[PDB]
Parts: structure tokens; C-alpha cells; sequence
């Protein structure tokens, strides 16, 4: 039930939490390969967790509203000054997808890391639980916490060009707001690059 | 192993025939087959 | 067998839960290895044409089986009726060298020729689907070129892939999607 | 003289699926390593067992809701990896590559309504020979199986595999109206304040699915 | 009967680069002796990295003169073995029947002034995405290393190696204006009474160096 | 790593002076005698040619990493198109002896005819350039006649070399060498 | 050892495949690459 998680020195703290989906690995592959020539770092201060808005949830949709966003994001903090400041890194994510309702809202709502991808047709949706997803039902559970390590064809990424994972959330069953639920869900996310690398140093204006 | 169904090596050598691997330093979804829970959940009567 | 469904834990039930007994059963036919290795065969072009293993056919068994994986290794092969003297470039060539003998060249010989390449790309592994639909230059596994290319075929060797992606099945209009079947 | 051999008749030619293996012409390459890259799968039924997929019932909507009226049946279908319940969902498109199958299908049955409506469900499963049932009462001589809806929301059932030959087909010829694998229906017991509610179901294979005579027809 | 075979088909023909070899005609030939004759060499990267040739700069001499004006940027080139800065030059000249390369690239920097002329000089490396620097100031945040002239001349600098993909290609196709690769800077810092002196440069293969898939592609 | 620069010795500096660390470079594609065994063609000339390895183009890949090397020796294999009955003389045999049959003689057989004659010349090891361009009569492998010779291949085996010489590369007038590369 | 792939001997003998080679009573460039001078020449600090 009780689930607290930590990166940093951020946290958070969710009471229904239904465990962690660990998707296509426990742990990361060798981070130290033949291309970079050993000249690359492991920064630690931008492993902490950060925020975003994602959509409003409503009655009005129906099976199908997907509302994907493709990460890594706009950063204010100091992961975004690293794409600035350096030419490859790679790094995991752990996001977290909170969707506060209450106990009488009826629906569901689902959520998956998927890889590289740009649009998805409405026929590919019915088999969406391929990929690392849990499911946020709001008569049980409120957080999604998936947990996905680093991917790509080649070892080290330009986050300038090529964006890997996108956090997809989908409706598979719409909201009632049946007697004493409550109106609308507005759905938010608490993303977190976790084990971040970093090689290859750009000069500065 | 593929569509391979000689009982004699192959004339070529190893390297000539296809490209050698080089090492660093189904695998996952036959792990998450066997992780499977099927026992049952409640108290059977 | 009540389990909490918003986990992605996966929950198989089988038969014995009402006296039943599962009989053995055993997979040689399905495997990832097995069923890509079928000369899958590809619309040929003119004179030139590249060999990328994403030109063949999205309703296919190899076509189709591949665009099930975001990503994949394997060797190739091929089989082509050139009417002439085929040559063959590595990835990277500048296409200007595919008119220079000693680049690896078959000379005519009915019907076909058969030609077993390795696998020479800069990344580590291809991908099907690329997050920039066209894909970069890099992702290929050499040209060839002959006068009049006819046919046309490949065989992936070795193959294993990662990451797997959606199959669909063809969508029929009434409650079953009844068809023809073999019969004496 | 030289080892004298008798070149034959009728052997040589190109089969598509020969287990033969061509010449190579370039040699020694060495590719990159991939040591231990994320995610790989080797069996394509691996895939099939540990990730499911959702049903196709009316309209669009993968779901069921709940009906209020004198009627009790919320959907029945055949039991091919061909029928329309099961249109765009892994395990019948990957079935449909092969010929023949033979195992056992689990359903996965997952309830969403609110916290407090509460329901009762029944599925049985009918053999071929006799036409479906049409009421609960009247299928209660099946193999069927009831579950409550309460703090654990998915449950999940497993159909047997029941059939005189050996292998059963993954296809329907239009000869064979008959549907000689049978069906399998889902009906409400009863329900307590659940008015349009939903139902969402799964489809998963088994822990003994077998497929088998690949033959690549026609669909891309 | 005799041992019967299968002509098999789609085999035999005589490709450029096959591994087999052909039958003898006339045989028994023995040849003058060559035992330890001078100056052999096995591999052709070994000559490359054993001798330094030099670089073309801007003219045709191979050397910068040393600016006097406002400006401090002696030449910046791109890092490419198809770059004009390396256009006659062993390493490049061997680079180009080999489609792709990944090492270390070793940079000889050979000062040849007066006894009585003293100066100072930085080389930087700038990887790709950002425009390369223009000013000393704006690109300490490489990784540059400064060397100062003295009783020692030459002072080689290796510049690494880095890149997304594994190997990196010997050309530059038209559709790829972006210079992949990226650049390397060489920025003169002071200089003591040294108008109109020399910098000669070099170039030489480095401790691992690696070049691949030969194609011999219209050069002669 | 300031070293006195006029004293031709090598000094060779590695990414480990700034933190780096040398990943393993393993070269075999590059080796002398492996990178000569690929059958470069030359222009054929009419009945009679003799078989000189010079005669080969100067930008090929076998002619320009021949003529990178001021001795050289290897045995030798050609592969021609010979309409008529090819015969083959050694190394001095006067030019009116490849009109016998007991020469090393090859009957007509569709399409090519492979041969692999060897190394046969006074001279303990051939040369490229030689300061006496023409080069003396010895400097060849032996002459080879037939009614009308349409194509020929040399493809040098067992080759070593000695004494390297300078390699050029094409001079650009832009500042990159830009050209087409192959891309699906 | 060149484009020379196959794992069965020439069914000709060595004297008949090649020229057989005789002695008398990369070698050298080899030689130079490894006696490169590659440490530091000044005190690091």
C-alpha cells in the first residue's frame, strides 16, 4: 500500500500505490563503450524529480484520447542545461502519473512508456499492454509509477534530434461522475531521469 | 537455429561465413513467462 | 483467481483450477530465429536499388513479423535474376562505386545467384521505427546494381530482435471472417 | 581418373525454404557489441503469455457495460482465433501466420465502476452440436464459472480446449457455417446500483498454446 | 552405381572477391631467395602510424605564419579524413578505398622561428551541434591543452574520438551539410617578436586506429 | 609531450594524457596480403598481351596499393574470356613459342577459363619504378595469346611488399570532398 | 592469409599450387610502430 520513493533529495509519497512495473530490464547495459574513449561522466546532481501538466480528464471522451508527450522535455533546471552544455548523454526515466479522483468516480485510464514513435492509429490502441503500462482505475489506485532503463540504437544519444522514450496515456474506459464524484480528473506527471551519463563538451559563446 | 539442416560443416570457415560477434566488458520476456502467478488467490474450500 | 488488475503483473490461470490437466506443449514453429529465415520477396527496381529490409512488403509473413520489433540484427541473403554482372557495395560506398570491378562481382550464370553478405552498419543494432516515415541514410545493408535487375529476394540469418510492437490482424466486416480452405 | 559422380534429376532447384546456406563473398567483419541489450524476446508466444490484449465488442469500445433490462446477456462469440470479438488483438494476429493451434485462452476480466455499485458475473462455455445458450439458468450445465466484484477487480478465465481431432484450425471456411469449435458466452447475474458501468475484458494465451504450419497469406 | 550428387542451383559463379583458388598448370618452380631483405612492411596502417606526412593549408605551403593583427584563429578545419586541410596525406590517401574509421588521429606541431622568437598556441576540439568557437576565450570549455615553444619543438596532440555510432564514415555525402564529426580549432594566444615565422604541422595515424569494409571506388 | 621534432623518431601520444582511456583496435581489413587478392581488371588489348602487373589502372584498389610499394612479389592468377584455345608462355620464352600446343594450353569451356600460374621471373624480388617511365623487359609474369581475348583480371597471391612510397588522394577544390553515399 | 576460406586442404599438392619458395644461409615497419615514444617527456604535476 504504502509506497515512498526518492531520487535525490526530492521525494514522494503515495498511500495506494499498487507496486512498480520495471519494463525491459532491472539494470542498465555497459555505460562505458568503444566510441567515447572513456572521456565521459556520471553527473549526480540531476537525478531529482521534476513536474509537468499533462490534460484534463472529462466526461466528454470517449475510448481512444491519448494526449503523448515525448520526453526528454524542456528542462529549467539542471538536466536542461546539460543538452546545452554537452553533445551525447543518456540517462533512464522513472515517471510517476498521478490522477487524483475520488472514491466514486468510475473509469479507467491507462498508461505506458513506449519507444520512438510519432502517431499511433486508432487499431494499434487495442494493443497498447505490449509495453511497460499500468492501468489507474479510480476506485483502487491513483499513481502509475513505470520504471524504464536507457534504449536506443546507438550507445550514447543527441537528445537534440533523437527523443527515444514518449509517455503515453490512453482512456480505455470514459469517466462517470456517477452521485458524489468528483467532476473532472486533471492528470499530471512526476518524471525523474535516473543514472544519467554525460561525454563530449560544447564551447561556449 | 533457422532453417539449417546439414549434418556437415559447412565448407567455409566461421569468419567467412557470416560476421563475427565481438563481446563488451528469448533473454527478458521468456523471464516474465515463468513469473506468471496461476496458484490461487483465495482460501479454496 | 482474483488478482489486482492495475499491475502488469501477469496472472496465467490454466485449466487444472476445475479438474482439468494440461496436456505438453511444445513450440518449434514460432520462434524468432525460425520463421524469419524464408526469402521473403521484395518489389525490385530498375538498374539500381538498395537493400534495405524495410522496402519488402507490411503484409507479408517476414515483412510483418519484422515490423513487430523495434529492433533487430541479422545477417542477409539473396537470390536475384540479373541480366547482366551484379555488383555489390558495402554500407557507405559513394553510389559511384558500384561501377568498378573489384567491388564483390557475380557474372551471369542461369538461373539465379545466390549470395550470402554479412551484416555492416555503424549502429550496434537497425531499428524499424526511428523518432526523428522516412529513416536515416544509415540504416541499410549495401547497394547493388546490375543492367536490368528482375527479381529479387531476402533472408535474414541469425536474426533476433528486441522491444516488441503491435500485430494486426485483418478487420472483417461480418461477425467472422470466413474464407476459402482447401479441399479435395 | 577422377571420382566419377552421377549428376541427378529433379534436385537442385531453388525452394524457397531450403535449410541450405549460400557462399559468402566478403569475410571478416566484425560488428559492434550489443552485450545485454534491454527488452529481447525469443519466442514469439513469450510475447503472447506475459502481455494481453484487449477484445473489439461493439462499436469500438473494448468494454461491456452493464445491462439494466429484463435481458441478462452481455456478449457471446465463437471460439476462433478468427471471429470478430477478437478482430485486433495480439494473440489473433499473430494466429493468423499458422494454420493450426491447440491450447487453452485465458480471459481477463477487469471491473471499473465506482466504490459503491457492486455485480455478478457468469461465463460459460458451449461445445458445438447445440445451439448457444440464451439465459443463465439454461447454461448453468456448462463449464462455467462465477465471480464477485469486490477489493481484487480483475479475475481471470481460462477456456479449455475441447475438440475431437488433435489440431483445430485458425481459419473458417465458408463451407462450415457450423462453428465446429463452439462458443463462449458472458452473461450478468444480477448488479446493485451499477447503471452504465464497464466491464473491460483481456485476452491472453495459454500456459500450453501451441501453433504451428506457419504459411505467411496474405494479409500484408 | 556411382556416388550421386545434386547440381544445386544459384551456385558456382565466379565471384571478384571468392575465397577459393585455382588449379595449377605448369608447377615445380623454385624461386631466388629473399631472406631478409630490408624495409618489409605486413600492414598498411603500420607505415601510417610509424611516419607523419604533412597537411595543406591554405596556398600550398603546409605551414601557418604567425598573425599579428586583432585576429587570433590560425586555421579551424573540419574533422574529416575527406577534409581539404587533408587532402594529400598518407592517412587520407589510405582512407579513402575504406568506407569507415574509428580511433585517435595524433596532430604534430613543429615550431621552426628564430632563437630569439618566442610564442604561445592552443588547439581545441568542437564536437558537433553548436557552430565551432572563434575567439581563445569562447573555447577553453573544450578540450583543448596549450603548449609553449622552447628548447623542444614539436608537441603532438591526439585529438579523441567521439561519436553516437560505433564507426564513422570516410566521406561526406551533399545531404549531410552538417559535419557530422565536428571541427578542431588551433588558436594562436601571444606571440614575442614573432612576425612572419612558421608552424609547420603534421599528421599520423594514431595507437588504435582502425579503418574497414574495403572498396576500391574510383580514385585511378 | 614536447620532443625534439627533427629526429624522424616516432612519437606517438595517446588519448590517456587528459583522462581518456584507448579502446582495443583490432585490424585485419587492412593487411597487405589480404587487401591484394580481389581480381582488379585491366584494359585487354587484342590476340597477344602479355601479363604485366603495371599495366593495371593507377586508381584502382589493387593498382593504387601496388604503386605504394617499390618491391613486390606474388604469385599470380588471371581469369579471361578467351575466344579460341589461350595458351600461355613462361618468362623469356621467345614470342613465337605461344603458338604451340604443348605451352600450357586451355581449351574453350563457357564463360571464363581461371588459371593459376606462378611466380617465374631471374629477379629475386620485381619492382615498381626502376632507376635506369619503361622498365626492363624482365619485369613481367609471362605472355598469354588467343584468337581474340575480350577480358582479363589479376588477382596477386602470397603477395609482401617492401619499401613504401606515397599514396595520393583526389585534391578537392571546395574545402570538403563532398559526394552522394548510398541511402534508402 | 588472404581470401583463403575454406577449412578442407587443396586437393593439388603445395609444389603444384605455388611457387615453392627458398631460403638462404610486416617485418621491420612493425618493428618501428611499437618503439614509439608515447610517455610524457616534462615532470606532471
Amino acid at each position: 500500500r504504502i509506497l515512498t520513493t526518492r531520487n535525490g533529495h526530492t521525494t514522494s509519497t503515495t498511500q495506494s500505490s499498487v507496486g512498480i512495473t520495471h519494463g525491459y530490464a532491472t539494470a542498465e547495459d555497459f555505460v562505458n563503450g568503444p566510441n567515447t574513449s572513456g572521456l565521459e561522466t556520471r553527473v549526480i546532481q540531476a537525478e531529482r524529480f521534476f513536474k509537468t501538466h499533462l490534460f484534463d480528464w472529462v466526461t466528454s471522451d470517449p475510448f481512444g484520447r491519448y494526449y503523448l508527450l515525448e520526453l526528454p522535455t524542456d528542462h529549467k533546471g539542471v538536466y536542461g542545461s546539460l543538452t546545452d552544455s554537452y553533445a551525447y548523454m543518456r540517462n533512464g526515466w522513472d515517471v510517476e502519473v498521478t490522477a487524483v479522483g475520488n472514491q466514486f468516480n468510475g473509469g479507467c485510464l491507462l498508461v505506458a512508456m513506449v519507444p520512438e514513435l510519432c502517431s499511433i492509429e486508432q487499431r494499434e490502441l487495442f494493443q497498447l499492454t505490449l509495453f511497460p503500462h499500468q492501468f489507474i482505475n479510480p476506485r483502487t489506485n491513483m499513481t502509475a509509477h513505470i520504471k524504464v532503463p536507457f534504449v536506443g540504437v546507438n550507445r550514447y544519444d543527441q537528445y537534440k534530434v533523437h527523443k527515444p522514450w514518449t509517455l503515453v496515456v490512453m482512456v480505455v474506459a470514459p469517466l462517470t461522475v456517477n452521485t458524489e464524484g468528483a467532476p473532472q480528473i486533471k492528470v499530471y506527471a512526476n518524471i525523474a531521469p535516473t543514472n544519467v551519463h554525460v561525454a563530449g563538451e560544447f564551447p561556449s559563446k | 537455429s533457422g532453417n539449417t539442416g546439414s549434418i556437415i560443416n559447412n565448407y567455409y570457415m566461421q569468419q567467412y561465413q557470416n560476421s563475427m560477434d565481438t563481446q563488451l566488458g528469448n533473454d527478458w520476456f521468456s523471464k516474465l513467462a515463468s513469473s506468471a502467478f496461476s496458484g490461487l488467490f483465495g482460501a479454496l474450500l | 483467481t482474483t488478482s489486482t488488475g492495475e499491475s502488469a503483473d501477469p496472472v496465467t490461470t490454466t485449466v487444472e483450477n476445475y479438474g482439468g490437466e494440461t496436456q505438453v506443449q511444445r513450440r518449434h514453429h514460432t520462434d524468432v530465429s525460425f520463421i524469419l529465415d524464408r526469402f521473403v520477396k521484395v518489389t525490385p527496381k530498375d538498374s539500381i536499388n538498395v537493400l534495405d529490409l524495410m522496402q519488402t512488403p507490411s503484409h507479408t509473413l517476414v515483412g510483418a513479423l519484422l515490423r513487430t520489433a523495434t529492433y533487430y540484427f541479422a545477417d542477409l541473403e539473396v537470390a536475384v535474376k540479373h541480366k547482366g554482372d551484379l555488383t555489390w557495395v558495402p554500407n557507405g560506398a559513394p553510389v559511384a562505386a558500384l561501377d568498378n570491378t573489384t567491388n564483390p562481382t557475380a557474372y551471369h550464370k542461369a538461373p539465379l545467384t545466390r549470395l550470402a553478405l554479412p551484416y555492416t552498419a555503424p549502429h550496434r543494432v537497425l531499428a524499424t521505427v526511428y523518432n526523428g516515415r522516412p529513416l536515416p541514410t544509415s540504416f541499410n545493408y549495401g547497394a547493388i546494381k546490375a543492367t536490368r535487375v528482375i527479381e529479387l529476394l531476402y533472408r535474414m540469418k541469425r536474426a533476433e530482435t528486441y522491444c516488441p510492437r503491435p500485430l494486426l490482424a485483418v478487420h472483417p466486416s461480418a461477425a467472422r471472417h470466413k474464407q476459402k480452405i482447401v479441399a479435395p | 581418373g577422377i571420382f566419377p559422380v552421377a549428376c541427378s534429376d529433379g534436385y537442385g532447384g531453388l525452394v524457397t525454404t531450403d535449410p541450405k546456406t549460400a557462399d559468402p563473398v566478403y569475410g571478416k567483419v566484425f560488428n559492434p557489441p550489443r552485450n545485454m541489450l534491454p527488452g529481447r524476446f525469443t519466442n514469439l508466444l513469450d510475447v503472447a503469455e506475459a502481455c494481453p490484449t484487449f477484445l473489439h465488442f461493439d462499436g469500438d469500445v473494448p468494454y461491456v457495460t452493464t445491462k439494466t433490462d429484463s435481458d441478462r446477456v452481455l456478449a457471446q462469440f465463437d471460439l476462433s482465433l478468427a471471429a470478430k470479438h477478437m478482430s485486433n488483438t495480439f494473440l489473433a494476429g499473430l494466429a493468423q501466420y499458422y494454420t493450426q493451434y491447440s491450447g487453452t485462452v485465458n480471459l481477463h476480466f477487469m471491473f471499473t465502476g465506482p466504490t459503491d455499485a457492486k455485480a455478478r458475473y457468469m461465463i460459460a462455455y458451449a461445445p458445438p452440436g447445440m445451439e448457444p445458450p440464451k439465459t443463465p439458468e439454461a447454461a448453468a450445465h456448462c463449464i462455467h464459472a462465477e465471480w464477485d466484484t469486490g477489493l481484487n477487480s480483475k479475475f481471470t478465465f481460462s477456456i479449455p480446449y475441447l475438440s475431437a481431432a488433435d489440431y483445430a484450425y485458425t481459419a473458417s471456411d465458408a463451407a462450415e457455417t457450423t462453428n465446429v469449435q463452439g462458443w463462449v458466452c458472458l452473461f450478468q447475474i444480477t448488479h446493485g446500483k451499477a447503471e452504465g458501468d464497464a466491464l473491460v475484458v483481456l485476452a491472453s494465451a495459454g500456459k500450453d498454446f501451441e501453433l504451428r504450419l506457419p504459411v505467411d497469406a496474405r494479409q500484408q
